[PDB]
């Protein structure tokens, strides 16, 4: 949802 | 490059990381990704409504990525940019 949440989940 | 590999980023990429707060010449890929996220966040490049979308047009980051935007779930332009912009130490 948040960019920071999403970025953390980068392979 | 995954095994805690040490890298020196080329000048255009290095300028971006230093804006994001990096006081460094040597990085791991993990550290580079940290500072890239920092940069997008602090320059607020992500779409307000759909935050996996990053709008990098008319920003130095767009110059490196060579695209106007990208999805963090389609991160190929990012990894390709890093292949061009990192020197392995």
């Amino acid at each position: 949802e948040t960019f920071s949440d999403l970025w953390k989940l980068l392979p | 490059p995954g095994e805690g590999t040490q890298v020196h980023p080329r000048a255009p990429l290095l300028q971006i990381l230093k804006v994001a707060g990096a006081q460094e010449e040597v990085f791991t890929v993990k550290e580079v990704m940290h500072y890239l996220g920092q940069y997008i966040m602090m320059k607020q490049l992500y779409d307000k409504q759909r935050q996996h979308i990053v709008h990098c047009h008319d920003d130095p980051l767009g110059e490196l990525l060579e695209v106007g935007s990208f999805s963090v779930k389609n991160p190929s332009p990012l990894y390709e940019m890093l292949k061009r912009n990192l020197v392995i130490l």
